[PDB]
C-alpha cells in the first residue's frame, strides 16, 4: 500500500530522531552502521535526510561510533518481527508461503493416512473376529494365500 | 516461459528444492540424532534413525506434491504471466535510458542549462585540509568550475 | 599449592593416629612433602593412614604418616601405573559429573546445580529431572540455582534444596507444594547475587587500595546485609587507612573486635566505627634416576617440554572438544571438524599442478 | 505420529467464512448433538462404531457380506 | 595505506603497524560488531551467524569490491543500478509465484474442507490430534511437552559460501565459479 | 575405449535385464505360509482368551423408545431453555477464524491458562476532544510510565574490559592469515605467526588454499600453543604469576571477510581448554571513499 | 524563559557545575542523552561511577578509587514499595 516509502517512521519517531539519542538512530541503521537501501527499507525522504544529518552530527561530536550500532539488540523490539508461526499474506519471500502450503498439505495427508490406517485396522480386526476360515473367501485362500511382493516379501533390495 | 521477454533460467530455485534455501523439518529429531551420533555412546542409534525415518516418511509425498504444483505453476505462467520473448528486457541499466536521461535533464536545468551528463572533478583524499589558501577545496558543479 | 587443601578442608585426615605424632608429621610434611605433589593430588584427596595403598574408594589413595620424600618418590615410581589409572578414573568421574550437571542446567536455563550427596543417587535424580524436564517448564521452577541434599528445604539466599531420593509419583505433590514459594526464591536469588557481586567488588577494591595481607568475610556465618555493610565500611575507611601499610595483618569478620600487633590479625564486627578505628591508629602513632629408569623405561626415550620458556620445537597440545552439544549446528560443526563428512579419498596430486598449468598457459 | 512442524491457522481469505451454526471445535468427548444432521451422525458413528467408513452403501453391503 | 588496502598490516622487518592495540585501541571506535560470548553459545556459531548476516545483507560483497581493487564511479553506478533492476525484476517474478502458491494453499484448504465434510468435524479434529483420549492431565501434558520442545527455534543461519581467488581477480566479490562480465 | 573415459555404470543397461522379476529375489518358502498363518491364528486365539479372562467380550443393545424423552422435550420447549440456547448461538455466531483443531492454538491457550494458574462517570467525547495530548497517547507506541535505564545507557551492549584479558587479533586476507596476541597495555607478547612465517604460504594448493580455513586454523592453533607458555612466563616476570591451572581470559578480535576466519575461530574453540573466551568482536574498515586503490584488470 | 544575565553568570555557572556533587537526598537529573554520568565532587575529581561503566573505569586506570554510584531509591512515591524493599533487605 506504501511502495514509495512515505509511511514510516511514526511522527513521534520523527520528533525523537535527533543526534542526541542513538537508540532511535540505530532502529533504521544496519548492524554495521550503514543505511538500509530504499529497496529493503523505504524510509521517507525526510526520514533519510534527518537520519543522515543526525548520524553525521553524532559521529562528529562523538555520541555515535563510526561503524556499528550500540543499540542493535535493544532496537529489535521496535523492529518488526516476521513470526514463522503466524503467516503474513504480503510476505516478500516465497519460502514463508511454501512452508505454510506444505504444512496444510501435510495436515491433509495426515487426515487421509489416519483414516486409511483406521480402516485397515478395523478390517483386519473384523476378519480375525469372524475367523481365518470363515472370513477369507475360497479364491483368497487358494491363490492370494502365499508369500508375494505384496504379502510379506523378503527384502527386495541388495546390501541388507 | 519468458517473463518480460526474458526466459526463466531456473525454476527450481523458486521452489527451493536441491538448493541452499531449503525447509527445516523435524529439527528436534535431527538434532537428537546428530547429538547421539556425535557422542561416543555404546551402540549405533538405530532407534533415533527409526524416529527420524518415521518423521520424514511423508517428505517424499510432500516433495512430489510440490513438484506437481510447480509444474502447474509453470503451465499457468506460460498461459498468462509472460509474453514468450516478446517484450524488451527490463533488467539492465541500458534498458532504462529514459530515467537516467531525465536525471541528466534535471541536473542540466539546475546548472543553468550548460553541462549535460557531466560530473564534478575528482578531488584529493584530503583536498579540503591539505590545499593551501587561494585554492578551491570543496568541488564545484561542472558549470561553476 | 599445599595450604589451599588445608584451608578448604577438602583434604581428608583420618584421626585414628596419635594427635601429637600426627601434628609432627603434618609439620614436617608441610615443609618438605609439599613440593613433590603434582597438580592433581589437590583435586584427589589423600587419606592419611599407617601404610601406603592405592585403590579402595575411586579417585582416592592412602599415604602413611611419618613418610619420607625419598620413600614417597620410590612408592610413586613403583606404583606409577596404578596412580596413573587412579588419576584417569578420577578425572573421568569429575568430567562426567560436570557434564551431567551442565546438560540439566543448560536445558532448564538455570545457573548452577550443586551437590552434597552420593553422585550415583544424584545421577538418578538428574535423569528423573531430565525425563520430567518439560513439567518443570510448565511449573514456575526456572532461573533458580539448585542444591542436591538429603533434607527437603529451601535456603533464604534464594536457592532450593532437593532430596536425592525422589520418584515420579512423589514429584508432582512436591512441585505443587513448592510452587507458591518459587516467586519469592527468584527475587531472593537475584538480590543475593547483586549483593554478593557488590561485596566482592568492595573487597577487591579494599585489597587494591589498602594493600593488606588479606580480607576474609565468608569465614563466619553472617547475613548478606551485614556483609555488605562491613564491605562498604571497609571501602569507606580505606582512604583513611591508606597512609599506613597493612600487608602484615589480615582483616577478618567476627562478632568480636580483636586487634593483634604481635600477630597480624584484625577481627571486626559488621557495625564498627571506622572513625574510632582511625583515632585508635593515630593514638598508636643418581639413585633416584637409576630407580626411575629401572622401574619405567619410557622416560629414557620420551622428552618433556618446558612450561615457562618456549622450546625451539613447538609441539601442539591435543585439542579439546565439547562433551555436550546444545545445537544441531554445533553437532554438525563438530562432525565437520572431526572429518566425519570428509571424502575417504587420499590425495595423490595437489592443486599446485593445476595452478602451474594455468600459469604456463598464461 | 505427529507433524513435521507446527504453524498457526492460515489467514481467512476475503469472502471466506466458517458456515453458520457449525461447531468448528467439537471434540470426541463432547455431548452428542440432539439434532439429526450429517455431521452429527458421522461424529456419532465415529464415536460408537469406530473408524469404519464406506464411500457407498454398496461398499457397506459388500463389507457386511450379503445383508 | 588504508586499513583495507592490500598491503595493509603487512609483516616485514621495516614495517611497523600503526595505531595502538589492546584496551582502548585503534578499532575501539571503529568496531562494527561486538557480541558478549556466553556459555552454551559457541563462538564458532556466533561467527557463523555474523558472517551469514554480512553475506545475506550483500555487505561483504561491497566491502571486498571497493577494498581490493579500484573501480571507477561509472562502473560502481552501473553495477549498483544493474543489481537494483535485477532485484526489482526478481521481486516482480516472485510475486506471481507467491500468488500461485496462495491459490494452491486455497485448493489444499478446500480439500481439507472436503475431508471434513466426508468424515465429520470431530473425526477430523481427532485425526489432527485433539486430546480426546486425555483422561488425566498427564496424557495432554505429554503432547504439551512434545510441542514445547518443538517450539524451540534453533538459529536458522546457514553456512556462508566460500570465496574463490581467481587469477588476476577480475572480480573480487566473486563467490562462485560461474563467469560474470 | 578409443582413448576416452569409461562411461559410468548407469549408462550401461541393466546387468540382469534378462531375468524375470520373480527370480530377483526368489520368494521360496511358500510351504511355510499356511503353517505360519495357522500358528498366528492359534496364538491370536490364545491372546484373545487372555483378554477375555482379563475383561469381558460381551456387547449388547439398548432398545430406546422415543416417547420416553417427552420430559426432555417439554424442558427444551420452555422459554428459559430457548433463551440460553439462543444466548449460546449468539455467542458462537461471532466471526471465527479457527477452521479446524490446531495444535498450535491448543498449546498456546493451555500455556496461557497455566501461566494464569502460576500467577463512576465515563469520560466524554468533548473531554477527549479538549484533551489533545490523550489523542497522541492513544497512538504513541512509546514507553509509558517507569522506564529501565538499560534501554537508555549507550554502553550497556558495549563490552566490559579488565586489565587481565589478552586481546587476540585474527587477521584474514586473500592469500594469508595470521594471529597476534597483545596485553591490555598493548605489548606484543609473541611474534606474529603468518602463513609465510609458518611455511604454509607458497607450497602445495598454491594461490587457492593460502587463505583457506585450513591454513588459518593451522597457523592460529600453532600461535596459541606457542603463545601460552610465552604468556605464562611474561606474567611471571611481570610479577602477577598465573594460578594453578587458571583459565586465561581471551578477547577475540577478528578482521577480514575471507576464508581464514572459520578456521581461526574453530582453532580458538579447540584450544578453549585453557583459553576462556570472554568477548568476541569483529573489526572491518568499511571503505566510504578514500585514495585510489591499485588498478584492476577488468 | 529567562536568559542568563551577565551579573549572575558566575552564580549560574556554579549551580550548573554543582548539579553533580556526588551527594544528594534526591535523584540526579539525566543529561541530554538520558544517561547518568560520573558523579564528581568539588575541585574536579571523579569519585562515583555508575555500575555500567564501573568495570571500564577500573580497567582503564587502576588505583583510582571510586564508589559505585547507586541512584536514590524512591520511597516518597509509594510507601508500600519502601516497606517491601526493606522487608526484602531483611529477608536477604
Amino acid at each position: 500500500k506504501d511502495p514509495q516509502g512515505v509511511q514510516r517512521p511514526s511522527p513521534e519517531v520523527y520528533m525523537k530522531l535527533n543526534y542526541k539519542n542513538p537508540a532511535t538512530i540505530s532502529r533504521f541503521l544496519t548492524r554495521t552502521g550503514h543505511m538500509y537501501p530504499a529497496d529493503i527499507l523505504p524510509l521517507n525522504p525526510e526520514a533519510v535526510v534527518k537520519l543522515r544529518v543526525a548520524k553525521a552530527q553524532a559521529i562528529r561530536i562523538g555520541l555515535y561510533p563510526r561503524f556499528g550500532n550500540p543499540f542493535w539488540f535493544r532496537s529489535q523490539k521496535f523492529r518488526p518481527k516476521a513470526y514463522q508461526e503466524n503467516y503474513d499474506p504480503t510476505t516478500y519471500s516465497t519460502k514463508r508461503t511454501v512452508e505454510h502450503f506444505a504444512y496444510n498439505w501435510v495436515q491433509t495427508d495426515r487426515i487421509r493416512r489416519y483414516f486409511r490406517e483406521l480402516e485397515a485396522v478395523h478390517t483386519s480386526g473384523s476378519a480375525s473376529a469372524r475367523g481365518s476360515g470363515g472370513g477369507t473367501t475360497a479364491e483368497h485362500k487358494q491363490q492370494d494365500q502365499f508369500y508375494s511382493p505384496e504379502n510379506q516379501p523378503i527384502s527386495l533390495h541388495r546390501n541388507n | 516461459p519468458s517473463h518480460s521477454g526474458s526466459p526463466v533460467f531456473t525454476q527450481a530455485k523458486l521452489i527451493g528444492l536441491s538448493g541452499e534455501e531449503q525447509l527445516t523439518m523435524c529439527q528436534s529429531e535431527t538434532m537428537a540424532l546428530r547429538l547421539c551420533m556425535a557422542k561416543a555412546g555404546k551402540e549405533t542409534c538405530e532407534r533415533e534413525s527409526r524416529a527420524l525415518d518415521s518423521c520424514l516418511g511423508r517428505v517424499g509425498h510432500l516433495r512430489r506434491a510440490m513438484s506437481e504444483a510447480c509444474w502447474e505453476f509453470n503451465d499457468w505462467f506460460i498461459q498468462n504471466v509472460s509474453d514468450n520473448h516478446t517484450k524488451p528486457f527490463q533488467h539492465r541499466p541500458h534498458d532504462w535510458r529514459h530515467f537516467y536521461a531525465q536525471e541528466k535533464l534535471v541536473r542540466e536545468r539546475q546548472q543553468n542549462g550548460h553541462a549535460y551528463g557531466r560530473r564534478p572533478k575528482q578531488f584529493s583524499f584530503g583536498a579540503r585540509y591539505v590545499k593551501t589558501d587561494g585554492y578551491g577545496k570543496r568541488p564545484r558543479l561542472p558549470y561553476n568550475k | 599449592t599445599l595450604q589451599e587443601l588445608i584451608e578448604a578442608d577438602q583434604i581428608l585426615f583420618s584421626r585414628d593416629l596419635s594427635p601429637l605424632q600426627s601434628a609432627a608429621a603434618l609439620s614436617t610434611l608441610q615443609r618438605h612433602l609439599g613440593e613433590l605433589n603434582y597438580s592433581a593430588w589437590e583435586s584427589m584427596p589423600v587419606i592419611v593412614s599407617n601404610q601406603f595403598s592405592i585403590g579402595d574408594l575411586t579417585g582416592t589413595i592412602t599415604i602413611p604418616w611419618d613418610f619420607t620424600p625419598e620413600q614417597f618418590h620410590s612408592f610413586m615410581a613403583h606404583n606409577e601405573k596404578g596412580v596413573a589409572r587412579c588419576r584417569e578414573v578420577a578425572i573421568q568421574y569429575a568430567s562426567t559429573i560436570e557434564q551431567l550437571i551442565a546438560e540439566l542446567c543448560t536445558a532448564l536455563e538455570l545457573d548452577d546445580i550443586l551437590v552434597s550427596c552420593s553422585h550415583q543417587d544424584a545421577l538418578r535424580l538428574m535423569e528423573l529431572l531430565h525425563r520430567n524436564r518439560e513439567l518443570l517448564i510448565q511449573y514456575g521452577l526456572s532461573k533458580l540455582t539448585l542444591e542436591v541434599g538429603n533434607r527437603h528445604a529451601t535456603r533464604a539466599n534464594g536457592v532450593v534444596i532437593i532430596n536425592c531420593s525422589l520418584t515420579s509419583e512423589q514429584l508432582r505433590p512436591w512441585l505443587k507444594a513448592i510452587s507458591p514459594k518459587l516467586p519469592l526464591q527468584q527475587r531472593l536469588y537475584e538480590l543475593s547475587k547483586q549483593m554478593l557481586e557488590s561485596t566482592l567488588w568492595h573487597l577487591k577494591e579494599f585489597r587494591t587500595m589498602v594493600e593488606p595481607g588479606g580480607v576474609d568475610a565468608f569465614s563466619n556465618d553472617c547475613t548478606y546485609a551485614e556483609r555488605l555493610q562491613w564491605s562498604k565500611e571497609l571501602f569507606r575507611i580505606g582512604p583513611s587507612l591508606a597512609p599506613w601499610d597493612w600487608s602484615e595483618m589480615t582483616f577478618v569478620l567476627s562478632p568480636d573486635v580483636d586487634i593483634d600487633w604481635a600477630n597480624g590479625l584484625l577481627a571486626l564486627p559488621y557495625n564498627f566505627d571506622g572513625d574510632a578505628l582511625v583515632r585508635y591508629v593515630e593514638e598508636v602513632q643418581e639413585r633416584m634416576r637409576h630407580l626411575y629408569r629401572q622401574t619405567n623405561p619410557h622416560m629414557d626415550e620420551y622428552l618433556a617440554s618446558s612450561n615457562s620458556r618456549v622450546d625451539t620445537l613447538p609441539v601442539e597440545r591435543p585439542l579439546s572438544h565439547a562433551v555436550t552439544f546444545n545445537s544441531d549446528a554445533e553437532a554438525e560443526d563438530q562432525l565437520k571438524w572431526e572429518g566425519f563428512y570428509a571424502e575417504p579419498y587420499v590425495d595423490q596430486a595437489p592443486t599446485s599442478d593445476i595452478d602451474d598449468m594455468a600459469h604456463t598457459f598464461m | 505420529h505427529g507433524n513435521l512442524f507446527y504453524f498457526r491457522e492460515y489467514p481467512m481469505y476475503p469472502g471466506e467464512y466458517v458456515p453458520a451454526e457449525h461447531n468448528t471445535l467439537s471434540s470426541l468427548r463432547d455431548e452428542l448433538r440432539l439434532d439429526l444432521t450429517a455431521q452429527s451422525l458421522k461424529e456419532a458413528w465415529m464415536r460408537v462404531s469406530g473408524g469404519v467408513y464406506f464411500q457407498s452403501v454398496d461398499e457397506y453391503y459388500a463389507s457386511v457380506d450379503g445383508l | 595505506y588504508m586499513m583495507y588496502h592490500r598491503k595493509a598490516m603487512g609483516t616485514m622487518k621495516y614495517s611497523k603497524w600503526k595505531g595502538a592495540h589492546g584496551g582502548i585501541s585503534h578499532f575501539y571506535g571503529r568496531t562494527p560488531m561486538v557480541e558478549e560470548v556466553r556459555p552454551n553459545e559457541p563462538i564458532t556459531l556466533v561467527d557463523r551467524r555474523i558472517m551469514h548476516y554480512v553475506h545475506h545483507s550483500r555487505l561483504r560483497h561491497f566491502q571486498l569490491f571497493r577494498s581490493y581493487q579500484e573501480k571507477s564511479n561509472s562502473t560502481e553506478c552501473k553495477l549498483r543500478e544493474g543489481e537494483m533492476l535485477r532485484r526489482r525484476w526478481h521481486r516482480r517474478l516472485q510475486k506471481s509465484f507467491i500468488a500461485f502458491m496462495q491459490f494452491k494453499t486455497m485448493k489444499v484448504l478446500e480439500d481439507q474442507a472436503r475431508l471434513v465434510n466426508t468424515y465429520g468435524q470431530a473425526a477430523v479434529n481427532a485425526a489432527l490430534g485433539d486430546p480426546w483420549n486425555a483422561t488425566d492431565n498427564v496424557a495432554r501434558e505429554r503432547k504439551s511437552a512434545a510441542v514445547r520442545r518443538q517450539v524451540r527455534a534453533l538459529p536458522m543461519v546457514n553456512v556462508v559460501p566460500k570465496h574463490v581467488a581467481t587469477m588476476k581477480q577480475i572480480h573480487n566479490d566473486r563467490f562462485n565459479y560461474r563467469w560474470r562480465v | 575405449r578409443r582413448g576416452k573415459p569409461r562411461p559410468r555404470a548407469g549408462m550401461f543397461p541393466d546387468k540382469y535385464r534378462r531375468v524375470p522379476m520373480l527370480l530377483k529375489p526368489q520368494q521360496g518358502g511358500q510351504q511355510y505360509f499356511n503353517h505360519f498363518l495357522i500358528r498366528s491364528t492359534n496364538d491370536r486365539l490364545t491372546q484373545q482368551d487372555v483378554d477375555n479372562a482379563s475383561g469381558q467380550a460381551h456387547s449388547f443393545i439398548s432398545p430406546q423408545l422415543p416417547q420416553m424423552d417427552w420430559r426432555n422435550m417439554s424442558a427444551r420447549s420452555s422459554e428459559e431453555s430457548i433463551r440460553e440456547e439462543m444466548r449460546q448461538l449468539a455467542e458462537n455466531d461471532v466471526m471465527q477464524h479457527q477452521r479446524v483443531f490446531n495444535e498450535r492454538m491448543w498449546y498456546e491457550k493451555e500455556e496461557e491458562h497455566r501461566m494464569k494458574a502460576r500467577s463512576p462517570r465515563v469520560l466524554g467525547g468533548d473531554y477527549f476532544k479538549t484533551r489533545f495530548g490523550y489523542s497522541l497517547v492513544k497512538n504513541s507506541e512509546m514507553t509509558q510510565g517507569p522506564v529501565d535505564y538499560s534501554q537508555l545507557d549507550m554502553w550497556g551492549e558495549m563490552p566490559r574490559y579488565t586489565s587481565d584479558m589478552v586481546f587476540l587479533y585474527l587477521v584474514s586476507r586473500r592469500r594469508n592469515t595470521y594471529a597476534v596476541a597483545y596485553t591490555y597495555e598493548g605489548k606484543r607478547i609473541l611474534n606474529t605467526y603468518t602463513a609465510g612465517n609458518r611455511g604454509l604460504k607458497g607450497g602445495d594448493r598454491g594461490f587457492r588454499s593460502e587463505g583457506s580455513t585450513d591454513n588459518g586454523h593451522q597457523v592460529t592453533s600453532m600461535y596459541l600453543n606457542d603463545l601460552l607458555p610465552k604468556l605464562r612466563e611474561m606474567r611471571a616476570s611481570e610479577g602477577r604469576p598465573m594460578g594453578r591451572g587458571e583459565k586465561v581470559e581471551l578477547v577475540v578480535r577478528v578482521m577480514g571477510f575471507y576464508n581464514g576466519r572459520q578456521g581461526a575461530v574453530r582453532a580458538v574453540q579447540d584450544r578453549a581448554n585453557e583459553f576462556h573466551v570472554r568477548y568476541f568482536e569483529d573489526i572491518t574498515p568499511f571503505p566510504l571513499n578514500g585514495p585510489k586503490m591499485p588498478r584492476g584488470v577488468f | 524563559i529567562n536568559y542568563v544575565p551577565h551579573a549572575q553568570l558566575r552564580e549560574h555557572i556554579d549551580k550548573e557545575l554543582d548539579k553533580y556533587v556526588a551527594g544528594k537526598n534526591e535523584p540526579y537529573p539525566l543529561n541530554f542523552v538520558g544517561q547518568m554520568p560520573f558523579l564528581e565532587d568539588g575541585d574536579g575529581n571523579i569519585v562515583e561511577v555508575p555500575e555500567s561503566l564501573l568495570s571500564n573505569h577500573m580497567a582503564e586506570h587502576p588505583d583510582s578509587t571510586a564508589k559505585p554510584h547507586e541512584p536514590h531509591t524512591s520511597s516518597s512515591i509509594s510507601e508500600a514499595a519502601a516497606f517491601e524493599e526493606r522487608m526484602l533487605r531483611a529477608m536477604v
